[PDB]
């Protein structure tokens, strides 16, 4: 049937409305990285112009409206540097960031993997900021703009609010370069949370 | 790499989340 076997939408370049509450109906355009195996209903999707990797249940989320597959999968790029690509995986990183004035923030991060079906992007995630991000980590390093430093998957989480109540989700993944850290999707929003979880 | 405490509540399958 539709967008099943040879027609599976991951790696495939998609657009489709957005609209929240009564706000106007937007353009979102992107690429589809990846299908979760703990709840296929939930694709990664690196959409252009925003830097967070979001997690949306594409046919079934009432904001998205008119999705269109688009005749378009993304082929693979070759990496500028094979061995600098692998060293960073798993590695922590210090990334800079330009600002309004000029200044140049640095943000104390993990480099996770390579991302999917976008070969030359990488997933990383910050201390300060603990989502999925997803750069072209090579060119920021080319640039003098990052410097490298010296089953739980498909459990139910609930996260501790301060006001008392239970904030529910999934681990919908598990880091392979290094294990004790887990995606976590919250059911009330597409960002995904990347975390070391301390046994307690 | 931020991290998070995380204890298996066996009675209910849930992983409950709280901060360090």
């Amino acid at each position: 049937g539709p967008l099943g076997s040879r027609r599976n939408i991951v790696g495939c370049r998609i657009q489709h409305g957005w609209k929240e509450g009564n706000g106007p109906v937007t353009q979102w355009k992107g690429t589809v990285l990846d299908q979760v195996p703990v709840n296929p209903s939930l694709y990664l999707i690196k959409y252009d112009g925003f830097d967070c990797v979001y997690g949306l249940e594409l046919n079934k989320d009432e904001r998205v409206s008119a999705l269109e597959v688009l005749p378009d999968r993304v082929a693979t790029s070759r990496i500028s540097d094979a061995h600098l690509a692998d060293t960073m995986i798993g590695k922590a990183v210090e990334h800079m960031f330009e600002t309004e004035d000029g200044s140049k923030d640095e943000w104390r991060g993990m480099v996770l993997a390579r991302a999917p079906v976008m070969n030359t992007w990488f997933y990383i995630t910050y201390e300060k900021d603990p989502v999925l991000y997803m750069y072209q980590l090579l060119d920021d390093y080319k640039e003098g703009d990052l410097r490298i430093m010296p089953s739980l998957v498909g459990k139910q989480v609930e996260y501790a609010k301060e006001d008392g109540s239970k904030r529910t989700g999934m681990v919908i993944h598990q880091v392979e370069a290094k294990p004790s850290v887990y995606f976590i999707k919250f059911d009330d929003d597409f960002h995904i949370y990347v975390y070391d979880l301390v046994k307690t | 790499a931020a991290r998070m405490c995380c204890k298996l509540d066996p009675a209910r399958d849930v992983l409950c989340l709280r901060p360090i």
